[PDB]
């Protein structure tokens, strides 16, 4: 399928997604600790993104140090709004969800599995084609080592606090379940009294079965959507 | 001496469509006089910017006032007098896009320069007479300083 | 037919000399017959054809201009007019000043400065000061422009609200062509609006001109604030100037304003009554999206309440008695309405529930205007009509409430209704579309019931005649209107309602009414009213 | 700068536009104004009009810095024989000093006299069913009574037999709201 | 019409050539008609290719696998050679053809 098969595996992927966010800043000591693990580092500490108040490197600078040679790719983050490229801010992403790697340096964007994974046209595939293949081996090794060693400082977990929504969300879920259950019951009482009419193409029992499955699938989808609007951006399920 | 742009802006909006990141927020600012928009990502933790502030913003090709044109390496021991001592928030980044209201027949009037400071994005939409010093894929500084 | 060139042949005839071979040949250049007379006889031949009507002379003059447009001699126009003579242009402007010089100065307009000057002076000599101005750019020379502005203002002020829609573009294309002319016109508006004895119409015309300036591309808010008294208090006016130069709401700017308000030294209330400011307020507050961050929200509501609530007594340019005892109720109403527009609870499970509180709120004019704008921005969303209760009349019931509790919003209500009526709704059933049109016509009938009738019937006639709509819709409109009205009939209503009824489907009105008689009663009353 | 009159005629001399062009506060610095003050009688009337209109678009603080030079430009503009320049100077003479524009605008000009007299008569005779301003769609009932008198009733073009079905619709929806509120 | 607007390289316009090319190349294109003939011929070839593609792909999709990523290579050339695409270019279109 003319695509890479290696990709970036789970934990390194999550740690690099959290790493390349816009609000990630690194102290000088942490920057030196991270740059110690780059095999392809020429020994020059980059100019910080923040100089005067607290010299503070952004993680995107370290990842640009990772990215080899001078490769250029444009990808989209997994949560990139589809209505973002229509109106304004199509080049200055408010969500930082537009991955642009330019002249071998990560300009912007958060690297999900659609940037570093096994999808065709990803960063690793272009690194394989534009650069060599030993260089891509170095790229994989550097990503793994330095992102794990930053994950030591950051830390990533999952717990029972990541599986609990606030009481308003629970009330919404229970209200939706009750409404769908009552709807199924009234569909049943329509079916008993022969007031249900058969859909053209199948029997009455299946017009009924199609109705019940449709209502229950709508309930499942609505409850799932109402549940996944309440992660508060720190939920580790959402992180993964 | 090496300054590409200098203007006084006024903070009008802080991330009006919600706060995407807790440590960095974008400021929708208007110029005091030049009638230009500036959308700027700033670290709120180390440098809090409140709504309604007024600040000077000076894009400079280099911090050294002689225009010595450093490469961009981190030199914390260089005691050459830089312009950063006049300011309080210095961001170094590369300008990656200069789009503008242009036509295939006549010139561009309103330019829009895009610059990324590591990952912190800044769009400067102004007139071509003020954004003429910007060049695509060059290295610039920020030099913002709030004032009453 | 070389006779037609007597003049130039003359000086080449008495003083030919030398070798007059070219002189004889140009004396011999009209090799045809008397085709000048034959061209006039072409009209006599058309007398046996279809029509050589006065339009035949018009077409001859049109071909005249068509072959004239090649030369149209700017080249010697300045020389031939600086000759201080030529009843040519004077006579043409006396007789044929309809569109000849109009197209002439619409063609090039850089040269022929003296032909243009003579045509413009003759346009000034015409009675109605500026109708033949061969250019809508007649705002360059002051003695002409001031008088044209005066006569146009007289025309509009004698016209009224009906003429407010027809004459205002023809008046604003002049005073917005140049912004120095805009400054002159707005200064005149300010000086005329200094008086309280009829200056409200002048202020309204100024506001419409400013709205057209905002449409066309002016940053005319700074001029508007410079003309006003708001500049006497500098910083608030400067904040307003920046905010209206950006056309958007900044919470910092409104906090700056709010710090100056609700104190013991408020600014004169005419600084906040500018309508574009309130329109931006509506845009930033009552859009179905565009959330406001819950902290300076009460400041927004208080600013709107102070704008639309307080009174004052300017006893010789000073106030001595203002009150704030009803802006608490206004703030409560606007806060409730904004909460109702922010909750957006799916299919109005709550919008239907709190409809009584909404009816209580829409008793207020600013609340009604905000709800009207919100319903405009909600219903006019494409693919909205997929929730159906009775083809979704809920927001249209709010339209009815707005039309009921007030009267000045009726132009906007009718504009929204006709915008929805003209809008073809895709992905809907054709019968469903027809019943949606029926609901909109029911709303129009409700508007007709509360006094606002003449524009509605005018639009019904316009859509029956021009770009004609379905005749059944007009039949239904007539049926519903005549089931609720009957005896006395002001003459204007009869004059406007007669032709749509008597022409084009008499028969469809009466099918099964019986107990109350059909249009026959209206016909009898129309016979009894007028003079046959 | 050098040849500043030609510079003004170059940056503002596009006569095809008659608006105050944007970035006019960026084109009007105190040094530039002081360069204008000695070559003010040379440049054309259109560019001069653009300059006088752009002097109003400056921020308040910049005007308050060097209002004396602006007043000198105003005084030089009031002497010019051009009608537009004279009128705009008459209007603008009070802007740098007070902040508000002039409202006493009747001397030295028969045009304003004629327009104001005719329009005062017209406005005095045209008070019947006056056009309320666009602000009247917003302020309340008693506020409108304070501003521009009471509410003018509509013309009763007919008589109403029965209320239309919209009354039934609002009654039914009020009943539905009552029934939904108690759930 | 979109195809003709995007691929024809209209040479008759002065200001577009002034903005896109350097003046020596502009006068080289505007003076000679042989170069104009060659540009017209390459647009003819592209119309032929359009017809061939529409025969090949009856379904309106163009996501096709090809060896050399030409857009990415053009972008790489731009990034390597420091184009600054605001300035008029200095490559002769006949050289391109």
């Amino acid at each position: 399928s003319n695509r890479p098969v290696m990709g970036i595996v789970q934990d390194t992927l999550t740690a690099v997604r959290k790493f390349t966010k816009r609000d990630v800043f690194l102290e000088r000591g942490e920057v030196m600790n991270l740059l110690m693990f780059l095999s392809t580092w020429d020994g020059k500490v980059p100019q910080p993104a923040i100089l005067k108040p607290r010299p503070l490197w952004t993680g995107k600078q370290i990842f640009s140090l990772i990215i080899p040679g001078h490769i250029n790719c444009i990808r989209t983050h997994s949560t990139h709004p589809d209505d973002e490229d229509s109106g304004p801010y199509k080049h200055i992403s408010p969500g930082d969800t537009k991955v642009v790697v330019e002249n071998g340096e990560l300009i912007m964007g958060i690297l999900c599995k659609k940037s570093l994974g096994t999808s065709a046209g990803s960063l690793v595939h272009i690194s394989y084609l534009e650069m060599g293949h030993d260089i891509t081996r170095l790229f994989y090794s550097n990503i793994q080592t330095v992102i794990n060693n930053w994950l030591l400082i950051e830390g990533h977990t999952i717990g029972i606090g990541d599986s609990i929504a606030d009481s308003k969300t629970y009330q919404d879920i229970q209200n939706t379940i009750k409404k769908a259950k009552q709807d199924v019951i009234e569909v049943i009482e329509k079916a008993h009294n022969n007031e249900l009419e058969p859909t053209p193409g199948n029997t009455l029992r299946q017009t009924f079965e199609n109705q019940v499955n449709r209502i229950l699938n709508d309930a499942r989808d609505k409850t799932g959507s109402s549940a996944q609007k309440s992660l508060s951006e720190y939920n580790n399920f959402k992180s993964m | 001496a090496g300054i590409l742009f200098e203007d006084i802006f006024d903070v009008k909006d802080i991330d009006p469509e919600g706060k995407k990141f807790d440590r960095v927020s974008r400021l929708h600012c208007e110029s005091e006089s030049f009638k230009m928009d500036l959308i700027l990502d700033v670290n709120i933790q180390i440098y809090p910017v409140d709504l309604g502030d007024k600040f000077r913003l000076v894009i400079a090709s280099t911090l050294y006032e002689d225009g010595t044109l450093d490469d961009g390496e981190y030199n914390p021991t260089d005691d050459r007098p830089s312009r950063a001592d006049q300011f309080e928030y210095v961001m170094y980044g590369k300008v990656y896009r200069i789009e503008g209201d242009e036509t295939s027949t006549e010139a561009a009037t309103r330019l829009s320069a895009y610059v990324s400071y590591g990952g912190l994005l800044m769009r400067l939409q102004g007139d071509a007479n003020n954004l003429h010093g910007f060049e695509v894929d060059s290295r610039v500084y920020l030099l913002m300083k709030k004032l009453a | 037919i070389m006779e037609p060139s007597i003049f130039n042949t003359l000086k080449r005839y008495f003083q030919a000399g030398g070798s007059p071979e070219n002189v004889i040949q140009l004396l011999s250049e009209n090799y045809t017959a008397v085709a000048q007379t034959v061209n006039l006889l072409a009209e006599w031949l058309i007398q046996t054809g279809v029509e050589p009507v006065q339009v035949q002379e018009t077409v001859e003059n049109h071909l005249k201009s068509l072959l004239i447009k090649h030369f149209d001699p700017r080249k010697a126009d300045s020389i031939f007019t600086e000759e201080g003579e030529t009843p040519a242009w004077l006579e043409q402007m006396i007789a044929h000043t309809t569109w000849r010089d109009l197209f002439y100065k619409l063609a090039e307009a850089h040269p022929d400065c003296l032909m243009l000057n003579f045509t413009v002076k003759l346009i000034s000599d015409a009675g109605y000061q500026g109708e033949i101005t061969s250019v809508s750019t007649a705002c360059q020379q002051l003695e002409v422009f001031s008088r044209v502005l005066r006569t146009s203002l007289a025309t509009i002020l004698d016209g009224g609200e009906e003429n407010l829609e027809k004459n205002l573009p023809e008046f604003a294309k002049m005073v917005c062509h140049g912004e120095h002319t805009y400054l002159f016109a707005q200064a005149m508006m300010s000086v005329l609006a200094q008086e309280e004895q009829g200056g409200s119409a002048v202020r309204r015309i100024a506001q419409e001109v400013q709205r057209f300036a905002q449409e066309k591309g002016h940053d005319a808010s700074q001029i508007t604030l410079a003309l006003g008294t708001a500049a006497s208090y500098p910083r608030a006016c400067q904040a307003l100037g920046a905010m209206l130069s950006k056309g958007a709401l900044n919470p910092a700017d409104i906090t700056v304003l709010f710090k100056m308000f609700t104190s013991m030294d408020p600014p004169p209330v005419e600084l906040i009554r500018v309508p574009a400011f309130l329109d931006l307020f509506m845009q930033s507050l009552f859009k179905p999206g565009a959330r406001i961050n819950q902290d300076h929200k009460h400041k927004y509501i208080h600013i709107l309440a102070y704008a639309a609530s307080v009174v004052e007594t300017w006893k010789k340019n000073k106030r001595v008695s203002i009150n704030k005892d009803e802006l608490k109720s206004t703030s409560k109403a606007v806060e409730t309405v904004h909460n109702l527009c922010c909750n957006e609870n799916k299919g109005a499970s709550e919008l239907v529930a709190e409809l009584s509180t909404l009816y209580q709120c829409i008793r207020f004019p600013v609340v009604a205007m905000g709800v009207l704008k919100w319903v405009d921005w909600t219903v006019s969303e494409p693919r909205y009509f997929q929730l159906q209760t009775d083809h979704t009349p809920v927001h249209l019931a709010l339209l009815d409430e707005i039309s009921t509790c007030h009267q000045l919003l009726h132009p906007q209500v009718l504009q929204l209704l006709v915008k929805l009526f003209e809008t073809e709704h895709s992905q809907l059933d054709v019968m469903e579309q027809l019943e949606l049109k029926k609901t909109l016509l029911d709303r129009m009938v409700h508007l007709l019931s509360r006094g606002y009738v003449l524009p509605v019937v005018s639009y019904i006639r316009k859509c029956l005649e021009k770009l004609d709509t379905d005749i059944s819709l007009i039949r239904y409109f007539v049926t519903e209107v005549l089931d609720v009205i009957a005896p006395p009939y002001t003459s204007d209503f009869v004059q406007l309602f007669l032709p749509i009824l008597e022409n084009d489907s008499i028969a469809g009105t009466i099918k099964t009414e019986g107990e109350h008689d059909p249009v026959t009663e209206f016909i009898a009353h129309c016979k009894s009213n007028f003079i046959m | 700068e050098s040849d500043t009159g030609l510079w003004l005629h170059n940056k503002l001399g596009a006569t095809d536009e008659l608006w105050a062009p944007p970035s006019i506060a960026s084109l009007l610095t105190a040094a530039v104004i002081d360069n204008i003050r000695l070559c003010f009688h040379g440049l054309s009337s259109a560019v001069k009009l653009k300059l006088l209109l752009g002097t109003l678009h400056l921020p308040r603080r910049t005007v308050d810095e060097m209002k004396g030079a602006l007043m000198e430009i105003i005084q030089l503009a009031s002497l010019d024989s051009d009608p537009w320049v004279l009128m705009v100077a008459d209007i603008l003479k009070s802007f740098p000093d007070t902040g508000s524009l002039n409202l006493e605008l009747e001397e030295q000009n028969p045009n304003v006299q004629d327009i104001l007299g005719e329009l005062r008569e017209k406005v005095g005779e045209c008070e019947a069913s006056a056009m309320l301003p666009l602000e009247c769609q917003y302020l309340n009932k008693n506020a409108l009574t304070t501003l521009a008198g009471p509410l003018t009733p509509p013309v009763k073009h007919f008589q109403l037999k029965r209320k239309p079905k919209s009354a039934t619709l609002r009654a039914e929806l009020l009943q539905k709201s009552t029934e939904t509120a108690q759930q | 019409k979109a195809f003709e607007k995007k691929f024809r390289f209209d040479y008759t316009n002065e200001r577009a050539l002034r903005r896109t090319l350097q003046e020596d190349l502009v006068k080289d294109v505007l003076s000679n008609a042989h170069i104009q003939n060659e540009l017209e011929r390459e647009f003819e070839r592209m119309r032929e290719d359009r017809e061939v593609l529409r025969v090949i792909f009856p379904t309106g999709d163009s996501k096709v696998v090809l060896p050399c990523n030409l857009l990415r290579m053009i972008w790489n050339a731009q990034k390597i050679f420091h184009i600054n695409p605001r300035l008029p270019s200095d490559l002769h279109p006949i050289k391109v053809v």
